[PDB]
Protein backbone atom coordinates (compact mmCIF):
# COMPACT_ATOMS: atom_id res chain seq x y z
CA UNK A 1 0.00 0.00 0.00
CA UNK A 2 2.75 2.59 0.96
CA UNK A 3 4.66 2.46 -2.08
CA UNK A 4 1.43 2.23 -4.34
CA UNK A 5 0.34 4.80 -2.50
CA UNK A 6 2.91 7.54 -3.75
CA UNK A 7 2.39 6.47 -7.44
CA UNK A 8 -0.41 7.83 -7.65
CA UNK A 9 -1.90 11.53 -6.04
CA UNK A 10 -0.95 11.07 -2.69
CA UNK A 11 0.35 11.91 0.47
CA UNK A 12 1.54 10.50 3.64
CA UNK A 13 1.87 10.92 7.33
CA UNK A 14 1.87 8.50 10.18
CA UNK A 15 0.08 8.70 13.82
CA UNK A 16 0.09 6.90 17.04
CA UNK A 17 -2.34 4.14 17.42
CA UNK A 18 -3.48 4.85 21.09
CA UNK A 19 -5.85 7.54 21.71
CA UNK A 20 -4.41 9.64 24.57
CA UNK A 21 -1.46 9.36 22.61
CA UNK A 22 -2.91 11.16 19.56
CA UNK A 23 -3.64 13.80 21.84
CA UNK A 24 -0.35 14.59 23.18
CA UNK A 25 0.42 14.74 19.29
CA UNK A 26 -1.97 16.81 19.08
CA UNK A 27 -0.74 19.12 21.32
CA UNK A 28 2.89 18.93 20.38
CA UNK A 29 2.26 19.90 16.53
CA UNK A 30 -0.43 22.48 17.91
CA UNK A 31 1.72 24.36 20.20
CA UNK A 32 4.17 25.56 17.16
CA UNK A 33 2.71 27.16 14.87
CA UNK A 34 1.64 30.53 15.75
CA UNK A 35 5.31 31.72 14.90
CA UNK A 36 4.75 30.30 11.70
CA UNK A 37 1.12 32.07 11.44
CA UNK A 38 3.26 35.70 12.49
CA UNK A 39 6.66 35.04 10.99
CA UNK A 40 4.50 36.24 7.48
CA UNK A 41 2.96 39.11 8.88
CA UNK A 42 6.45 40.41 10.08
CA UNK A 43 8.39 39.86 6.60
CA UNK A 44 5.41 41.80 5.18
CA UNK A 45 5.64 44.39 7.61
CA UNK A 46 9.17 44.46 6.43
CA UNK A 47 8.20 44.42 3.06
CA UNK A 48 5.77 47.12 2.57
CA UNK A 49 7.26 49.59 5.11
CA UNK B 1 21.68 69.98 -15.28
CA UNK B 2 23.28 69.97 -11.62
CA UNK B 3 26.64 68.71 -11.58
CA UNK B 4 26.78 65.35 -9.60
CA UNK B 5 29.61 63.97 -7.39
CA UNK B 6 31.42 60.90 -7.55
CA UNK B 7 28.50 59.32 -5.39
CA UNK B 8 27.69 57.29 -8.62
CA UNK B 9 29.58 54.22 -6.90
CA UNK B 10 27.86 54.87 -3.75
CA UNK B 11 24.30 54.70 -5.70
CA UNK B 12 26.31 50.77 -7.61
CA UNK B 13 27.37 50.24 -3.48
CA UNK B 14 23.77 50.56 -2.25
CA UNK B 15 22.37 48.99 -5.08
CA UNK B 16 24.32 45.93 -4.71
CA UNK B 17 23.62 45.55 -0.89
CA UNK B 18 19.84 46.12 -1.37
CA UNK B 19 19.33 43.35 -4.37
CA UNK B 20 19.90 40.29 -1.56
CA UNK B 21 18.90 42.50 1.31
CA UNK B 22 15.94 42.19 -0.67
CA UNK B 23 15.89 38.31 -1.53
CA UNK B 24 17.43 36.59 0.96
CA UNK B 25 14.07 38.60 3.03
CA UNK B 26 11.64 37.31 0.51
CA UNK B 27 12.56 33.86 -0.91
CA UNK B 28 11.37 33.00 2.56
CA UNK B 29 7.49 33.15 2.48
CA UNK B 30 7.22 30.43 0.13
CA UNK B 31 8.70 28.18 2.48
CA UNK B 32 6.81 29.33 5.58
CA UNK B 33 3.51 29.26 3.94
CA UNK B 34 3.59 25.11 2.71
CA UNK B 35 4.91 24.31 6.25
CA UNK B 36 2.09 26.30 8.27
CA UNK B 37 -0.06 24.27 5.18
CA UNK B 38 1.28 20.88 5.82
CA UNK B 39 0.73 21.10 9.83
CA UNK B 40 -2.73 22.45 9.63
CA UNK B 41 -3.37 19.24 6.95
CA UNK B 42 -1.64 16.92 9.68
CA UNK B 43 -3.96 18.33 12.38
CA UNK B 44 -7.40 17.46 10.44
CA UNK B 45 -6.00 14.16 9.80
CA UNK B 46 -5.09 13.61 13.58
CA UNK B 47 -8.64 15.26 13.98
CA UNK B 48 -10.38 11.61 13.14
CA UNK B 49 -9.01 9.97 16.01
CA UNK B 50 -11.47 7.93 16.84
CA UNK C 1 36.77 49.84 11.89
CA UNK C 2 35.70 53.91 11.04
CA UNK C 3 37.29 53.70 7.42
CA UNK C 4 35.78 50.94 5.40
CA UNK C 5 37.55 52.09 2.68
CA UNK C 6 37.21 49.01 0.91
CA UNK C 7 34.71 50.38 -1.69
CA UNK C 8 37.46 52.96 -2.63
CA UNK C 9 39.98 51.64 -3.62
CA UNK C 10 38.70 49.51 -6.42
CA UNK C 11 36.37 52.59 -7.17
CA UNK C 12 39.74 54.98 -7.52
CA UNK C 13 41.68 51.41 -9.32
CA UNK C 14 39.11 51.42 -11.92
CA UNK C 15 38.81 55.05 -12.58
CA UNK C 16 40.86 57.64 -15.29
CA UNK C 17 44.42 58.46 -14.29
CA UNK C 18 47.44 59.35 -16.72
CA UNK C 19 50.37 59.32 -14.16
CA UNK C 20 52.28 56.34 -13.77
CA UNK C 21 53.37 56.32 -9.90
CA UNK C 22 49.28 56.21 -8.13
CA UNK C 23 48.26 53.16 -10.02
CA UNK C 24 50.66 50.19 -8.11
CA UNK C 25 50.55 52.89 -5.39
CA UNK C 26 46.57 51.91 -5.04
CA UNK C 27 47.33 48.29 -5.60
CA UNK C 28 49.79 48.15 -2.88
CA UNK C 29 47.68 50.29 -0.16
CA UNK C 30 44.75 47.79 -0.92
CA UNK C 31 47.40 44.85 -0.84
CA UNK C 32 48.18 45.68 2.96
CA UNK C 33 44.93 47.28 3.85
CA UNK C 34 42.83 43.96 3.29
CA UNK C 35 45.40 41.50 4.25
CA UNK C 36 46.30 42.80 7.46
CA UNK C 37 43.39 42.23 9.31
CA UNK C 38 40.52 40.86 6.47
CA UNK C 39 43.51 37.52 6.15
CA UNK C 40 43.35 36.84 10.10
CA UNK C 41 42.15 33.96 11.99
CA UNK C 42 38.94 34.36 14.24
CA UNK C 43 38.35 32.11 16.99
CA UNK C 44 41.45 33.12 18.88
CA UNK C 45 40.03 36.84 18.57
CA UNK C 46 36.09 35.79 19.01
CA UNK C 47 37.40 34.17 22.72
CA UNK C 48 38.97 37.66 23.38
CA UNK C 49 36.82 39.73 22.19
CA UNK C 50 33.58 38.21 24.09
CA UNK C 51 35.38 37.10 27.38
CA UNK C 52 36.35 41.06 27.53
CA UNK C 53 32.70 41.98 27.60
CA UNK C 54 32.98 44.31 24.64
CA UNK C 55 31.44 43.40 21.28
CA UNK C 56 31.13 45.37 17.82
CA UNK C 57 31.78 44.96 14.92
CA UNK C 58 34.75 44.00 12.69
CA UNK C 59 35.58 41.99 8.96
CA UNK C 60 35.66 39.12 11.29
CA UNK C 61 31.99 39.46 12.02
CA UNK C 62 30.54 39.65 9.02
CA UNK C 63 32.84 37.92 6.27
CA UNK C 64 31.75 33.98 5.71
CA UNK C 65 34.53 32.68 3.30
CA UNK C 66 36.68 32.20 5.78
CA UNK C 67 33.91 30.20 8.23
CA UNK C 68 34.37 26.35 6.21
CA UNK C 69 35.95 25.03 9.09
CA UNK C 70 35.44 27.56 12.33
CA UNK C 71 32.09 25.98 13.82
CA UNK C 72 33.75 22.09 14.12
CA UNK C 73 35.83 23.56 16.83
CA UNK C 74 33.20 25.90 18.12
CA UNK C 75 31.51 22.74 19.55
CA UNK C 76 35.13 22.02 21.61
CA UNK C 77 33.11 23.35 25.25
CA UNK C 78 29.37 21.76 23.47
CA UNK C 79 28.99 25.46 22.69
CA UNK C 80 29.81 26.32 26.38
CA UNK C 81 31.14 29.77 25.68
CA UNK C 82 28.42 30.67 23.26
CA UNK C 83 25.18 29.34 25.11
CA UNK C 84 26.84 31.44 27.94
CA UNK C 85 27.25 34.69 25.55
CA UNK C 86 23.53 34.09 24.69
CA UNK C 87 22.66 33.74 28.32
CA UNK C 88 24.42 37.28 29.13
CA UNK C 89 22.61 38.65 25.81
CA UNK C 90 19.36 37.51 27.54
CA UNK C 91 20.95 39.43 30.31
CA UNK C 92 21.56 42.52 28.16
CA UNK C 93 20.22 46.05 26.52
CA UNK C 94 23.24 46.95 23.97
CA UNK C 95 21.77 46.94 20.69
CA UNK C 96 24.27 45.97 18.60
CA UNK C 97 25.32 43.06 21.14
CA UNK C 98 21.80 41.80 20.71
CA UNK C 99 22.51 41.81 17.10
CA UNK C 100 26.03 40.57 16.58
CA UNK C 101 25.35 37.47 18.32
CA UNK C 102 22.20 36.34 16.38
CA UNK C 103 24.15 37.22 13.69
CA UNK C 104 26.59 34.40 14.14
CA UNK C 105 23.80 32.25 15.72
CA UNK C 106 22.07 32.64 11.62
CA UNK C 107 25.99 32.18 10.39
CA UNK C 108 25.62 28.42 12.59
CA UNK C 109 23.08 27.14 9.95
CA UNK C 110 24.23 29.23 6.95
CA UNK C 111 27.44 26.98 7.47
CA UNK C 112 26.91 24.03 9.89
CA UNK C 113 23.56 22.34 9.11
CA UNK C 114 23.43 19.81 12.40
CA UNK C 115 23.55 21.91 15.05
CA UNK C 116 19.99 22.25 14.65
CA UNK C 117 19.63 20.11 17.73
CA UNK C 118 21.45 22.23 20.34
CA UNK C 119 20.11 26.01 19.25
CA UNK C 120 16.50 24.35 19.98
CA UNK C 121 17.77 22.99 23.45
CA UNK C 122 19.07 26.45 23.62
CA UNK C 123 15.05 27.84 24.16
CA UNK C 124 15.66 31.18 23.41
CA UNK C 125 13.19 30.90 20.31
CA UNK C 126 10.30 32.33 22.54
CA UNK C 127 13.14 35.53 23.66
CA UNK C 128 13.70 35.84 19.72
CA UNK C 129 9.88 36.40 19.70
CA UNK C 130 10.33 38.69 21.94
CA UNK C 131 12.93 40.31 20.32
CA UNK C 132 10.51 40.85 17.44
CA UNK C 133 9.05 43.94 19.18
CA UNK C 134 12.32 45.82 21.10
CA UNK C 135 12.19 49.20 20.38
CA UNK C 136 15.37 49.34 18.04
CA UNK C 137 15.01 48.70 14.46
CA UNK C 138 17.88 47.39 14.06
CA UNK C 139 17.55 44.88 16.25
CA UNK C 140 13.92 43.12 15.65
CA UNK C 141 15.05 43.68 11.98
CA UNK C 142 18.55 40.89 12.74
CA UNK C 143 16.27 39.09 14.62
CA UNK C 144 13.03 38.82 12.03
CA UNK C 145 16.52 37.08 9.37
CA UNK C 146 18.06 35.04 11.78
CA UNK C 147 14.35 33.33 13.28
CA UNK C 148 13.32 33.11 9.23
CA UNK C 149 16.33 31.99 8.32
CA UNK C 150 16.14 29.46 11.23
CA UNK C 151 12.48 28.21 10.58
CA UNK C 152 13.02 28.19 7.23
CA UNK C 153 16.94 25.98 7.08
CA UNK C 154 15.10 24.07 9.96
CA UNK C 155 13.69 21.81 7.13
CA UNK C 156 16.09 22.07 4.99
Amino acid sequence: IRKIAESLDANLYDVDSSNEGRSQQLAKVNKNLSDLYTVLKTTSTTLES
Amino acid sequence: VPPSGSVIDDYVRNASYLEERLIQMEDATDQIEVQKNDLEQYRFILQSGD
Amino acid sequence: LLGNALPTVQSLSERKYSDEELRQDISNLKEILENEYQELTSFDEYSSELKSGRLEWSPVHKSEKFWRENAVRLNEKNYELLKILTKLLEVSDDPQVLAVAAHDVGEYVRHYPRGKRVIEQLGGKQLVMNHMHHEDQQVRYNALLAVQKLMVHNWE
